[PDB]
């Protein structure tokens, strides 16, 4: 495709387009995951 | 199955009498759909 648009060659990213109108289930969500290595260690972390 | 002659079609239809077809029990290929000629749009949305 020698760096430049056309069929069979399609740029890998997409937009979204958020409006405030869309339906419930189309809005943006914030997602956050916690990972944990429960092992033997020091343990630098944890709780009062 | 066929997509000749849906594709090439001496004559075709209005706006208003848009033409209809049903496809079924076949094998599509989809990959012969691209000498229609040099420059065309392929847009679809759903699938990749
Ligand atoms: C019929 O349509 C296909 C679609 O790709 C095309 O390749 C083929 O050349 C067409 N037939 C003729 C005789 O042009």
């Amino acid at each position: 495709c020698n760096g430049v648009a056309g069929f069979n060659c399609y740029f890998p990213l997409r937009s979204y387009s958020f409006r405030p109108t869309y339906g419930v289930g189309h809005q943006p969500y914030r997602v956050v995951v916690l990972s944990f290595e429960l092992l033997h260690a020091p343990a630098t972390v944890c709780g009062p | 199955c066929p997509f000749d002659e849906v594709f090439n079609a001496t004559r075709f239809a209005s706006v208003y009498a848009w033409n209809r077809k049903r496809i079924s029990n076949c094998v599509a290929d989809y990959s012969v759909l691209y000498n229609l000629a040099p420059f065309f749009t392929f847009k679809c949305y759903g699938v990749s």
